[PDB]
RNA sequence: GCCGUUGAAGCUCUGACCGAAAGGCGUGAUGAGC
RNA sequence: GAGCUUCAACGGC
């Protein structure tokens, strides 16, 4: 229930994004880690960014939420950093990840965005 | 023997019997802010004096600095933390203060707190950016004014330029001594100057090629020196404040790399927030803004670090490891900065130990 | 549709809110003051503040069946790590008017949040200080009945022993919430708590060790007795 | 709509491996001009 | 001298 999660996310969704990665990890361009993720956002374009809800110090990803209205990119939350690590192709975890080129998920990446724009309100 | 309180300073013998007690003449929180930190104040000093002419030569306080300052004042003093005094004030407080004792412990307690804490907020990170830019501007001028005073007063006593290379020393000469004939043992040794120094000097003074100076041409070279001495003082006032204000800005950052180096990074970043949002890859190379440009331009070997070079562990270790300890530190700043920006809770001690330990790793593998 | 029942611990109440689920709550000492954004409820005439196990730790402990709870109305307590005062406001409801709390908080921008609150709550003294250097608050405080410590520092075991020699009165208790990774992020948690328990027991008796999941990951809350 | 050769303007260290293993590692491995 | 963010003209499905 952290304080840097600015809204609830459904059983699905949180599951939908998680796979949105796996089809960009091959077909598209992806970057993992909170730094490369942060870069990708100020780098002005990464199409969607993903933030685990289990993180501690819970502030190491706290900047992405403000940063993303700044650069005006959508963000979403998966529940587990580890699920997201193996999702992004790494044996360790990921506090967050950014989608650079959607690849196959282009459509999927797209739809997920608009579901987010409602409940950020 | 002696423990403090919210009312006055108290003295007990080995039986707990109350010897003498001095109520605070000043504002209780103002005396306390001093005494607790370990510094010695009027009512305490005036106290153990009235104690010295009692039959008490023997002293023990609750703080190791109180004891230092007391014996360095001639009084035999020792440190036992909970001691016969504090155990008595903090045990049966009503005996001393009456039944509202807690209420009093309240008025002062919150009073000392609102005195120790900075009000309001909100650009105080941008203020630390002045204090810092200011702080090192006051360096560029102290170096000018000192270059002058040197060239100037060297007309009268040219030799002293190389016998006193330490600027604050040269400057206390001109200020305190004045005319070259005012030189003599007693005053030279009060400058803290050494022995060989006190001996040379005169050997180059007593026979000099310097021009003569009237008490008029001297007083104005003294007003130059006396001014630089005001700038040295303003420097300290800028340091004390960078320190004191990082407590409200980036306690974590301050506890991690030091109040000063942390103000630097806040400075390169443009504010605490701009420093928060930074990928630790950026924070690594902060300050290297020039050597960075010639990376993305001439494709040169990237700077392994910026301002953070100042970190002891990086600059006193072989170049073998500098790069690794570089980002090893950059990472922990990234976090301290984000904690600092968002909550301000103090996690630095975990951050340090995670970093000390990563560093041994880096060392062990090379 | 909420009904408030008394709880085994004095100054702690049980609530069953609309959905039939039980929750824990203290009674608001200063009616009409929101300290952390906590949900407030009204029983017959008076405000009770739901103590959420997710925002608190004393709170998670109590929901997890903490047996020993030395903190009761009238008691004095030295609170190390008091922060904004989220949980401390609760133990200020429990303690009551006839009680005393000494908050000690190392970071000023944070303790500041707590200060204006203590104006109406006359039973907390906010004290800026470093729980490592007990002596440096020596004239601010007085012997207490209990020591609560939530500090997440690597020396917290010792921090508690040091304060305990100074301020914790003989026969009194202390309680400390330990965040595993905070002490060592290399060694295994049940091992950290092993070492913390042995360390603590050189001074105290360790009477209870209560793992804090589901609410916090890898924290446990020890309660110890000073002989 | 996608896409492309572009053009001035502004921004930007790199990013999955080290270990003989044990392990460490995207909470940042590795290389690198403060 | 690379690279991403961006905006007139050009090639094309
Ligand atoms: C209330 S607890 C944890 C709160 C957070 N919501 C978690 O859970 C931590 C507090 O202890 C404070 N603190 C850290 N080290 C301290 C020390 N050595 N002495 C006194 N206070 C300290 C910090 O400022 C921090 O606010």
């Amino acid at each position: 229930k952290p304080s840097y999660v600015k809204f609830e996310v459904p059983k699905e969704l949180a599951e939908k994004a998680l796979q949105a990665v796996e089809i960009a990890r091959d077909t598209g361009k992806i970057r993992k880690g909170t730094n490369e993720t942060t870069k990708a956002v100020e780098r002005g374009q990464a199409k969607l960014v993903i933030i685990a809800e289990d993180v501690d110090p819970e502030e190491i990803v706290a900047h992405l939420p403000p940063l993303c209205e700044e650069k005006e990119i959508p963000y979403i939350y998966v529940p587990s950093k580890k699920e997201l690590g193996a999702a992004a192709g790494i044996e360790v975890a990921a506090a967050s990840v950014a989608i650079i080129e959607p690849g196959k998920a282009r459509d999927l990446v797209e739809e997920i965005a608009m579901k987010v724009k409602e409940l950020m309100k | 023997f002696i423990s403090e309180n919210v009312r006055g300073i108290y003295a007990f013998d080995e039986n707990g019997n109350l010897i003498e007690k001095r109520y605070f003449t000043d504002k209780p929180e103002k005396v306390l802010d001093q005494l607790l930190k370990g510094e010695i104040t009027k009512d305490l000093e005036e106290l153990l004096n009235s104690l010295k002419e009692k039959g008490y030569d023997e002293f023990v306080f609750e703080h190791p600095e109180l004891s230092r300052r007391a014996k360095e004042l001639g009084f035999s003093a020792t440190t036992e933390f909970p001691n016969i005094a504090g155990e008595r004030l903090r045990s049966n407080p009503e005996e001393f203060l009456g039944e509202n004792w807690f209420e009093e412990y309240y008025k002062v307690g919150v009073a000392l707190t609102r005195m120790r804490i900075q009000e309001q907020s909100g650009a105080r990170d941008k203020m630390v950016i002045q204090a810092i830019e200011a702080l090192d501007d006051v360096d560029k001028v102290i170096n000018l004014l000192v270059a002058r005073l040197r060239e100037w007063y060297s007309l009268h006593f040219p030799e002293l330029d190389e016998l006193l290379p330490k600027h604050p020393q040269y400057v206390a000469f001109v200020k305190t001594v004045g005319h070259r004939d005012n030189i003599n043992e007693e005053v030279l040794r009060e400058l803290g100057l050494s022995e060989e120094k006190i001996k040379k000097i005169l050997e180059a003074k007593e026979k000099t090629m310097g021009a003569w100076m009237d008490q008029t041409d001297i007083e104005v070279v003294r007003q130059l020196a006396e001014e630089i001495d005001r700038l040295y003082q303003l420097r300290k006032k800028l340091e004390d404040y960078i320190d004191r204000a990082m407590d409200d800005v980036a306690p974590n950052l301050k506890a991690l790399v030091g109040a000063k180096l942390a103000a630097r990074l806040i400075s390169l970043a443009g504010g605490l927030r701009e420093l928060a949002m930074m990928p630790s890859s950026t924070i690594q190379v902060l300050g290297a803004e020039k050597a960075l440009f010639r990376h993305l331009r001439t494709g040169a070997k990237p700077p392994k670090h910026g301002v953070i070079y100042q970190y002891p562990a990086i600059n006193r270790s072989p170049w073998w490891q500098r790069g690794k300890i570089a980002r090893a530190l950059a990472g922990k700043l990234a976090i301290a900065a984000r904690v600092d920006y968002f909550s301000g809770e103090y996690i630095a001690e975990e951050l340090k130990k995670e970093l000390e330990a990563r560093i041994r790793e880096i060392k062990e593998k090379y | 549709m909420v009904e408030v029942k008394k709880h085994k611990f004095p100054g702690v109440y049980v609530v069953i809110d609309d959905d039939g689920s039980e929750k824990i709550a203290t009674k608001n000492l200063v009616p009409g003051q929101r300290v952390y954004g906590e949900r407030v409820i009204k029983w017959e005439g008076e405000e009770y503040r739901i103590w959420n196990p997710h925002r608190s730790k004393l709170g998670a402990a109590i929901v997890n069946g903490l047996k020993n709870f030395p903190i009761k109305p009238g008691k004095s307590v030295l609170y190390l790590g008091i922060a904004s005062g989220t949980t401390a406001s609760h133990v200020s409801d429990i303690v009551g008017w006839e009680g005393k709390i000494y908050g000690i908080e190392f970071s000023p921008r944070v303790l500041r949040e707590l200060v204006p609150i203590v104006e109406e709550r006359r039973n907390i003294i906010p004290i800026l200080g470093d729980a490592t250097k007990p002596e440096e608050y020596r004239a601010l405080v007085t012997k207490v009945d209990v020591i609560f410590e939530d500090v997440a520092q690597p020396t917290q075991a010792k921090i508690l022993i040091d304060n305990a020699k100074a301020y914790l009165k003989r026969g009194g208790y202390g309680m400390i919430a330990v965040k595993s990774r905070s002490i060592d992020v290399t060694k295994e948690p049940e091992q950290v708590f092993k070492e913390v328990e042995r360390e603590l027991s050189e001074y105290f008796e360790v009477i209870e060790r209560l793992n804090l999941e589901p609410y916090e990951k890898d924290h446990a809350l020890f309660v110890v007795r000073k002989p």
